[PDB]
């Protein structure tokens, strides 16, 4: 199917110390594969997945240099932004950048991303045409004009269309049996007696990958949306995910209600109920 | 703009007593990213709390996954405790195997 | 492989 590479970068100011903390995490298909943390004793991009382990020292030094330069770039931009927003001295401030590429199921570039948040709020984003910028506010307009002048979008487009795609291809092959594989949800229902004449059908999806999933509860045939409790899809820690969906039900009416699980790994949607 | 962490505490594997497992505390939707996460058993720090890398979602919300090795019992409490500048004081969530 | 920025903010 389709695939994606994302680098998520964060620089955070804090009252007190000369230089802010810079972190970069790389994901192939929303599975962590590299990390850089300026706090670590020996700051460097490190492998966060076994298949990435077979890149050589030159790979690691070149990517590290990019992180070190990014650190400098975020440091300067943090200060530039202080002035743009007429923020005084100190405060805690944050700058986020997301970037990368989506491929289709044919492995060709579907969409490129290059975008920034200041203080958790959209600042500037490279448009989908990969040539023009959307600027969230007047401050961002300054940046936009600046980057229009320097032709920075051309730089970004070249990375997005070229390097990003070309190396995502290399990673998809190298870690073949992890990224291009799916793990389907193991599904089951636990039962929890409640107040008067009310039990609680919780329906579990465990151990799936990727993270996108959907759970519904049905009675007689009409999907139940209200009355129902959902939890946010959560990492199990081992590369997989969990979710559950629960509902209110009277005693006796267990074999009426049915949970459905919708996941890419399934040959088809999944149906189930309480099993005494 | 300050945003409060939401916390889920939950086990990697279906919990059986006396059987090695991993306990997770997944904290999301906080800002700024600066945060503290303790994992607890009967009110004491559990030793080897691995922390994941400060990441964030495509909507800019941060997330992080703390975890630690443990053997679930019926006889102890298990908890996760988070300190963050959005809250005037720490917040704790107890493990519930049913959740 | 990672992007890198050029012109600052």
């Amino acid at each position: 199917g389709p695939h994606s590479m994302r680098y998520f970068e964060t620089a955070v100011s804090r009252p007190g110390l000369e230089e802010p903390r810079y972190i970069s995490v790389g994901y192939v298909d929303n599975k962590e594969f590299v990390r850089f943390d300026s706090d670590a004793e020996n700051p460097r991009y490190e492998p966060r997945a076994p298949w990435m382990e077979q890149e050589g020292p030159e790979y690691w030094e070149r990517e590290t240099q990019k992180a070190k330069g990014q650190e400098q770039w975020f440091r300067v931009s943090l200060r530039n932004l202080l002035g743009y927003y007429n923020q005084s001295a100190g405060g805690s401030h944050t700058l986020q950048q997301m970037s990368g590429c989506d491929l289709g199921s044919d492995w060709r570039l579907l969409r490129g991303y290059l975008q920034f948040a200041y203080e958790g709020r959209d600042y500037i984003a490279l448009n989908e045409d990969l040539k023009t910028w959307t600027a969230a506010d007047m401050a961002a307009q300054i940046t936009r004009r600046k980057w229009e002048q320097s032709g920075a979008a051309e730089h970004y487009k070249a990375y997005l269309e070229g390097e990003c795609v070309e190396w995502l291809h290399r990673y998809l092959k190298n870690g073949n049996a992890t990224l291009l594989r799916t793990d389907s949800p193991k599904a089951h229902v636990t039962h929890h007696p409640r107040s008067k004449g009310e039990v609680t059908l919780r329906c579990w999806a465990l151990g799936f990958y990727p993270a996108d999933i959907t759970l519904t509860w049905q009675l007689n045939g009409e999907e139940l949306t209200q009355d129902m409790e959902l939890v946010e899809t959560r990492p199990a820690g081992d590369g997989t995910f969990q979710k559950w969906a629960s509902v209110v039900v009277p005693l006796g009416k267990e074999q009426n209600y049915t949970c459905r699980v919708y996941h890419e790994g399934l040959p088809e949607p999944l149906t189930l109920r309480w099993e005494p | 703009i300050q945003k409060t962490p939401q916390i889920q505490v939950y086990s990697r594997h279906p919990p059986e007593n006396g059987k090695p497992n991993i306990l997770n505390c997944y904290v999301t939707q906080f800002h700024p990213p600066h945060i503290e996460i303790q994992m607890l058993k009967n009110g004491k720090k559990i030793p080897k709390v691995e922390m994941s890398d400060m990441s964030f979602s495509k909507d800019w919300s941060f997330y992080i996954l703390a975890h630690t090795e443990f053997t679930p019992t019926e006889t102890d409490t298990y908890a996760c405790r988070v300190k963050h500048d959005s809250m005037a004081e720490p917040k704790t969530v107890y493990w519930d195997r049913d959740m | 492989k990672a992007v890198y920025n050029l012109a600052t903010m």
